């Protein structure tokens, strides 16, 4: 699917999930054993960084809008990374538009 | 792609399509703001159908 | 302060807190189903806090609800897994031995042999996988001319 | 996971549980629960030794129910090591299952045919079997007994006379027990399964451990023409709600655009007038509203980490 896949967070392997049902959409990374859990509210993300397709690394960082908070995820298969990046692009763009509409109004 | 909407058109969409109003009245103040709602509506298959 | 002890404020007692609170086959069957990996849960720590577990674990092996890895010295349960499949014993040994005697052909020659008997082969022979001027005039426009060769 | 993938998985599960021992179920179920799973991780998940995982992996490899993938890995702070991964290549496993199912039934059917034929003969001493035709050229001068050639001893009738019914019983049992495989293969033939690769399998990976030493990644070497045997397989939408004040603003912008377009086409000045004589070219109501509002109010009352990156 396009909402889950294996990911590495802080050198810990786990499953990254994109929760769209609960507003605002939040990204949850859960360690394999469940000892570690991380959650980021996508309303806070400003830009979405991603390593180029011409590099052996498969990282994907979500910089937080304001020492701004930064969340970096490393993937295993690029297809999973692309399918996760594509869904994130929609959420970040939409929330950026919402902020633009709110500030303008 | 940028699409422009107006209050008159918003009312017209509700009048000609009661389902859109049904999905509008129950969600605008509860979960997400109107700009997000209409952004979702056009992307949905409902707007295509 | 320790984590292996549970406090009871109703009476003010300290009770032991087992790793997996399992004292019934139903609890074990759901705990094994809830595992997010295929890491089996040891019977050594399952047996702790549960008076009898070999009696219960063996009963589920016969019913094919769980998978058991047993010791070689004497048959004794170790790490167990949930049996996501069907019956654990469904074929007589007269056919297991026959299945062991059949030797598959050379891989690249298998699809052809299956295609001669009339069975559709879900593979192909890998051999078929086809792995797929001079002197310029004006140069004062050094870095301006973009190559619009096609339209 | 596609619905056919479940059918293939169930077929593999049934075959392993019915035609292989206990530990085989553990090994294959582990790499069916997970995608490609490193050998070290596989050992850690089942808590079995190398000398015990060996026979299991070897047999599941000979039958092509499991595929192997070796690649060089370069940990940033350790000696480069070659890691081994195990996954399932569904087109390969299904062909092996189909061939083995056919062969087992064929062998039993042939044994039924052979067992229904005349018995034959054997020599008790030299343990050499003689067929009905071969025994008829050895009988003594008295036409009473069949004599052996090496031993010159009477022959003894062979067995398999009574098994005429048992072999049919065996076939009757097998087809009943092997029924799920036949039913699953029928559904598989209808659909088309895609061949799996180490990289493709990595897309469905469920990590086994928090800090596995094996890097579950496939970074193929650059411009490597080397080919190994059996290593190849066959927008944004933005919306804007326009208010009345925005509508008039948009109209003003449209008017400005039209004005600019008109200028782009208008003729210059020198072409407009004949330039002969000119020199040559060269180097208060608010209070009224309130008293009304109060008056009407009275009325109504009365009435009631630095790496290269891009931007996506
Ligand atoms: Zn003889």
């Amino acid at each position: 699917m396009s909402h889950s896949g294996a990911a590495i967070f802080e050198k810990v392997s786990g499953i990254i999930a994109i929760n769209e049902d609960v507003s605002p959409a939040e990204l949850t990374w859960r360690s394999t054993d469940g000892d570690k859990v991380h959650t980021v509210v996508l309303s806070t993300i400003d830009k979405l960084q991603a390593t180029p397709a011409s590099s052996e690394k498969m990282m994907l960082r979500l910089i937080g809008k304001v020492k701004p908070q930064r969340h970096m995820f490393s993937f295993n298969n690029r297809t999973v990374m692309d399918n996760i990046k594509m869904t994130l692009q929609q959420i970040i763009s939409r929330y950026k538009d919402a902020d633009i509409y709110e500030e303008k109004r | 792609v940028n699409v422009n909407l107006s209050r008159e058109k918003i009312l017209n969409i509700f009048e000609n399509y009661p389902i859109v109003k049904k999905a509008y009245t129950d969600n605008v103040p509860k979960n997400f703001k109107e700009p997000e709602f209409w952004a979702r509506f056009f992307s949905s298959k409902l707007f295509r159908k | 302060k320790l984590d292996r002890i549970e406090f009871d404020p109703k009476k003010g007692t300290f009770k032991y807190l087992s790793t997996y609170d399992v004292h019934s086959p139903s609890e074990l069957l759901k705990l094994l189903r809830s595992q997010v990996t295929f890491k089996g849960i040891s019977c050594k720590d399952l047996k702790d806090g549960w008076p009898q577990c070999d009696e219960t674990i063996n009963q589920l092996e016969e019913d094919s609800k769980i998978l058991v890895l047993r010791t070689k010295k004497d048959k004794t349960p170790r790490y167990v897994w949930y049996n996501s499949g069907g019956n654990l014993k469904c074929i007589d040994e007269e056919f297991v031995k026959m299945w062991e005697n059949v030797q598959l052909p050379q891989f690249a020659e298998l699809p052809r042999k299956l295609q001669d008997l009339g069975l559709k082969p879900a593979s192909v022979d890998p051999a078929t996988i086809k792995r797929q001027k001079g002197k310029i005039t004006n140069t004062h426009m050094t870095g301006i001319l973009k190559d619009y060769s096609h339209r | 996971d596609r619905p056919i993938d479940d059918i293939v998985k169930n077929l593999l599960k049934f075959v392993v549980r019915g035609f292989y021992g206990g530990s085989f179920v553990l090994v294959l179920d582990a790499i069916l629960f997970h995608s490609v799973l490193a050998e070290d991780d596989l050992k850690q998940l089942l808590s079995i030794n190398k000398t015990e995982l060996g026979p299991l992996i070897a047999r599941l490899r000979s039958d092509r129910l499991i595929s192997i993938h070796k690649q060089r890995e370069y940990p940033p702070n350790s000696k480069s090591v070659e890691r081994v991964y195990y996954y399932v290549k569904y087109p390969h496993a299904i062909d092996a299952i189909k061939w083995k199912v056919h062969q087992v039934v064929q062998r039993l059917k042939d044994d039924l045919d052979k067992n229904s034929e005349p018995n034959g003969y054997m020599c008790p001493i030299c343990l050499t079997k003689y067929t009905q035709l071969e025994a008829v050229q050895l009988l003594n001068f008295d036409r009473t007994e069949f004599l052996c050639s090496l031993c010159d001893e009477p022959l003894v009738e062979d067995d398999s006379g009574k098994k005429n019914k048992e072999k049919q019983d065996k076939l009757n049992r097998l087809m009943d027990q092997i029924q799920p495989i036949i039913d699953s293969l029928k559904k598989i033939d209808d659909s088309r399964i895609e061949e799996n690769t180490f990289e493709i399998a990595l897309a469905r990976l469920i990590p086994p451990q928090n800090q596995s030493h094996a890097a579950y990644t496939y970074n193929p070497k650059k411009g490597s023409t080397m080919f190994r045997p059996g290593d190849s397989a066959p927008a944004t939408l933005h919306i804007n709600i326009t208010t009345a004040s925005d509508e008039v603003a948009q109209r003003e912008l449209q008017e400005r655009q039209a004005e600019e377009k008109r200028k782009q086409n208008a003729v210059p000045e020198w072409h407009k007038q004949s330039t002969i004589g000119k020199t040559a070219l060269g180097r208060e109501e608010r209070e009224n509203e309130k008293t009304l509002n109060d008056y009407y109010a009275a009325l109504a009352k009365k009435q009631a980490l630095e790496d290269e990156f891009e931007d996506v």
